[PDB]
């Protein structure tokens, strides 16, 4: 009897509480996709090689439909593409958006537009002898971008503005000020979905569209307590948009975090228990440190959650049968996956360095990040097979772009916490394509048993479908 | 003239995505009930404002 | 002025409950469905009434 | 009095007729749902027009 | 033949009636995973230790969003967290609503407001040279806060207030009076769902929303007769919000009172017969002074029910069968459940006691609350095996985070109301993850049979499957 | 055993990135249509024949319905049919649009319009002298004609105007200029699905409608945010009417670039991964460079996309079982199709040649396009077999209308990417419509291994179902 083992999600126990936690892969992309006799296979991530030298490390992204060009801010610098345009102050991350007019940086709790004449604005109220409405601005939290207004957020208050058309620099003449009100929350992050302006409270997330009154003192913006969805946001930069919608990480003012999808006025948890029991080990400021951003390559739509830790990556494409979530981490310790603030750059995809100041692109025909080993692990599930011995454990990967050859290591567990010695398999060879990964007297099952596969690699792997042998 | 005086009453306020079948209307038309609420709200806000001006100007002629 | 004199005209005037797809709106939103049904028949009434009324007021002060 | 200038704004003119299920509605239902977006735009345009005869009889009035 | 025997829910008799009751697990959690050969498997729930010292029992919590601190009243002292911020009067369970000026209290028919700057201030009419309108408030039974504008109900009355915009501490000016006078039924309790005022009534449920007139005098709510909802709650603390809905336990007066959950104008049960009758049991008084409350950890939606002599959880998360329902106890014998109140707060989850002036926070790690020892059950089905000698009984147990070694009592019943011998197995040991829990020649089975499990610890308790040899 | 084996998608490995892509046939249609033991056959395109020679490579062609007659742009000259009426500047492709008083093509930033009496008009602003309001047209990118009005959009911006009802020449007197303002994105392209004027942009797509206002200076447009996509088009012309939709390819600022169908306001991809990856090999400037078009002949509704060095065709009929696309090339090396603008003239189908400067019909009787030897490639997906021998190989083929005997030459690969030795198979002889194309002794399968399928040919080519005796 051969029976196929799924290598998507492993099953475990956590030793801290003997709770049953889901183990997941690490480096690798499940792709729903009919090979051979599975339904699916298993590929690294991609590599990531050196594009060109910044200063100072990643600090946000945003692809600027205005100029048709990636603009990001790395350390104290602003950088448009390979050249460098503006200055930017502060030290941790920074929301941006852009406009015709320029493009905005919120750092340092001002809304900073970087005009593409080369002068540089900061929002203030307007000159008391103009003669127009005169507000509190207080800090800027988020800002974005619709119809020509940016719009951020007072920090500390759920009081949200809008600039002026004729002149962005200041807000509005009139009716600037809006109040995300229909609860007691300070507005943590804002955002824009369509052509509504979505303002992430800590308790509830609220809609507004423009009214299109002309009378001067009139709203132009009114909440759609239709569309009001009752979760929240647990960091600033918690959320991101996703699928035609936002995903987020829910506030702890709403109960345990989890990341769940806004649709159609409700929030759809997307998040497997196990990664719910991750998010929660954080704390709340650690959490509220966290950002999150959307990826696509090929057929894989990916959420990559960028916990101080844990660097969660889910992926929708492959998720028929349960949320599919994988870790990216970097080097072969639990350090975190250096690349962040992916964005797509004509036929090139740019991740910037949580650590060192550079910029990298991906790259799929190796695997290596910065020209470094990488571990890339699978785990099956913990399957109860008494007094059966397993003799053929066979995966099926395909190989010959290898610039050296790789080395599987193939290691059992019986617990389901311990695992036992392990061994090492050529899975890789260069310039060949016929190799079978393959390894004969597994062992005898006394109980239950749990399968881990360890490459250490510059090069992809591929790994589809592992079939044992049960006799 | 003194029909104008009364506002005609109006239904539930708004339609709450809560009541819809959100799992077989699409976006366009989820969006649109939604619309068509609140503008239904909006056009009987402006009907009852016109109702009382034209009793005003024509009491006051 | 003179097009306030005529009345825009209207659709059916009502949702008969038996049309709708009973088996897939909730009985809240078949409620709210004929309920909007005739809020629009009487906001058509009262917008045609306050059309008249100010076509009235018009011509008397013309 | 000034009120009465500003007309109120429209949602989307009209169903497409594409976007509304097809397998659910039923055909009279879908002639009621297309006819009700045309009657709102409708009832919107007369409404305005009123709104614009009630004001200009206001002020010659004043 | 090895047949599997479910634990989730238990068939047996009552002995008062001679009805086919369900027995229900005590203090274990189902958690719908799939794993080795069951569909799910059964956790014990989470033990409670103590963080800090209070003066008496608790008597309410809510997280204060505005503040992003939790608010809980314990005895006759308002608590923010570990500080002390005010003095509450009475002795009963208090609702409280919080705003961005202040968090109020509703205690002893008064709405008790304490204003984050240290001053209280209480509700109560305008002054008479004032000029502005005044109103009979009569006695508060329970608030809510909704565009901040505090909402309480009059005691023994379907009239209802809100406060006016600019001072708090006075009902509005001109219109603050309104009434859920659809049915003759006096407002039990007040809510908020989304942008809705609920008045959950003696017979009807009634949703009313802002209007938004500017004219003084105008009605400001307006009753939504579509959502409107023919069921009502027994207590006045008897709802929660849940599920995007309110969860409630139905009225004498519709007829015999059951758990529903309002979904689009409608009550749709979720209350097993077993669990009907349970709450049938008790009297119409008792029945008012239960209080309900939700709380969610890892993948598990729970209802909690804190009944006078009972505790039932009820998992949505695990009810895909059916309405997984779970009893919560405290001690060998049948006392009730001592935690209340809880309410994550930023990484931990903290509860009341109803017995002693402490509160705890719930630790997973460990089973036992306040360094006590909890008694854990599982109750399998009665099942017809005629003639049927049964031999292998095995379960799946995770172990080796006990800090001693712990003992599992298993025992048959065959009337299915009294139990056999209960004979000793080993169920968990510290250091020891491969440990199987079986026990041979259960016994011959003359026309029926069912087991229970019983398992004192101070450690976590993880059953995942009860798989039985007939022969 | 016998085991038939499909040819609508083979499967194979990238040699560059060893991932498993999809290999496409060549020059042959999927139709599904149960004939022998086949749920559908595979088809050669049709080839072919030159019709009449032109001036110069084909840039664009549209059906003028008032007219009733094909307007092609050839070279330097436009072609009513068979007959000349106009002279073209430029050398890029160029999009036309139609009306009842002109004939319009956009060319070099201008909208020439060429009246069927002769004369040729350009859009320009009104005179000074006639006091109506002037705008800054600026360039040309893209036209379409709707309600007797040309609306075209002003190159690198997101404005977009339309000309007057009463003279078309000049643009309308009072409410020309309309914006797409919703995002800070650059119309791209502009199109007209029923009766909204859609504008394609960097970013999002919106939809404009009549707002039927009678008042000078009125907006006659508004856009319609409930049917907004918030996805957009890659190049100018990357867009076409499909299925009564508009498909396009993704432009890169909202990720990596691919095929979508709009529908209801979203986009749903039909692009398979294989095909993301191969539109993610090209740069951004030649993504934008390629057009894509739509062609319907039988029961086939085809999507054509002219990429730089792929020409790609979804089968919208034939994706039952998924999308299903086809590759079509000229040659018997990698070239690019020939074959370009198709459209259907009475009884024919009429396309323009990329490179030499004729205009050729569809022959359904032939697959030789120009009197020239076709490739046509067929590949089967990788499975694997074990110490597995399979002996007879068979096609159903339609046979007896060729001018010469046909050979096909059968090749398999066991590493999935080199293939072994081609047989030469006598596939097609001329008067014989009872050949049976069938090989012998195929060999023994060691781990896995695929069957491509090579006919060159000026004949049409018809497989229906590859069987195989594997024993």
């Amino acid at each position: 009897p051969i029976q196929q083992l799924p290598m998507m999600k492993g099953m475990g126990k956590d030793f801290k509480n003997a709770d049953y936690i889901d183990y997941l892969p690490v480096n690798m992309l499940a792709t729903p996709k009919e090979i051979l006799n599975s339904s699916g296979y298993l590929r690294s991530f991609p590599g990531i090689t050196k594009r060109y030298d910044m200063n100072g490390v990643s600090r946000g992204v945003e692809y600027n439909t205005a100029q048709n060009a990636v603009y990001r801010v790395c350390g104290g610098k602003l950088y448009k593409g390979e050249s460098e345009v503006g200055d930017v102050a502060g030290s941790g991350r920074v929301s941006m958006a852009h406009g015709r007019t320029s493009q905005a940086v919120g750092v340092n709790g001002q809304l900073v537009e970087y005009r593409y004449d080369g002068t540089v604005k900061t929002v203030s109220n307007w000159p008391a002898d103009s003669g127009f409405t005169q507000y509190e601005l207080g800090s800027v939290r988020d800002i974005t971008r619709l119809r020509g207004r940016y719009a951020w957020s007072k920090d500390g208050t759920d009081s949200w503005f809008i600039t002026d058309l004729e002149d962005e620099s200041h807000p509005d003449r009139y009716s600037a000020q809006y109040r995300a009100e229909s609860q007691p929350d300070g507005i943590i992050g804002i955002g824009t979905w369509r052509d509504f302006i979505v303002c992430f409270g800590s308790s509830t997330i609220e809609y507004f569209s423009l009214t299109g009154a002309t009378t001067a003192g009139a709203a132009l913006y009114v909440a759609q307590p239709s569309l009001m969805v009752q979760k929240s946001i647990a960091g600033t930069y918690c959320k991101t948009p996703f699928a035609d919608s936002y995903a987020f990480i829910s506030h702890p003012a709403t109960g345990a975090p989890s990341v769940y999808i806004i649709g159609s006025g409700q929030a759809s948890p997307i998040a497997t228990a196990s990664i719910e029991k991750i998010i929660r080990s954080y704390t709340a400021e650690e959490m509220a440190t966290g950002v999150m951003e959307t990826l696509r390559f090929d057929s894989h739509e990916l959420l990559i959650i960028h916990l101080p830790r844990h660097v969660l990556v889910y992926d929708a494409s492959s998720s028929q049968n349960g949320p599919q979530w994988c870790v990216l981490k970097t080097g072969l310790y639990d350090d975190v996956y250096r690349g962040v603030d992916f964005m797509y750059e004509g036929n090139q995809i740019t991740c910037g360095d949580k650590s060192e100041a550079v910029v990298g692109q991906l790259q799929f025909d190796i695997s290596s990040q910065y020209d470094k080993q990488q571990e890339h692990l699978l785990f099956t599930p913990l399957f109860k097979a008494d007094n059966a011995r397993c003799f053929d454990l066979e995966v099926e990967s395909s190989t010959g772009v290898a610039q050296y050859a790789d080395r599987l290591f193939l290691s059992a567990t019986t617990d389901g916490i311990n695992y036992g010695r392990e061994q090492m398999i050529e899975q890789n060879e260069p310039f060949v394509y016929d190799k079978r990964v393959l390894w004969k007297r597994v062992g005898r099952i006394r109980r239950l048993i749990g399968f881990k596969l360890r490459v250490i690699t510059k090069s992809p792997v591929t790994l589809s479908g592992c079939q044992i042998r049960l006799e | 003239d003194p029909s104008l005086n009364n506002p005609v009453v109006i239904q539930a306020t708004r339609l709450d995505a809560s009541i819809l079948p959100r799992n077989v209307f699409s976006k366009s038309y989820l969006l649109y009930v939604i619309a068509q609420g609140t503008d239904v709200g909006a056009i009987a806000g402006k009907a009852n404002e016109a109702g009382q001006g034209a009793y005003d100007a024509q009491v006051k002629n």
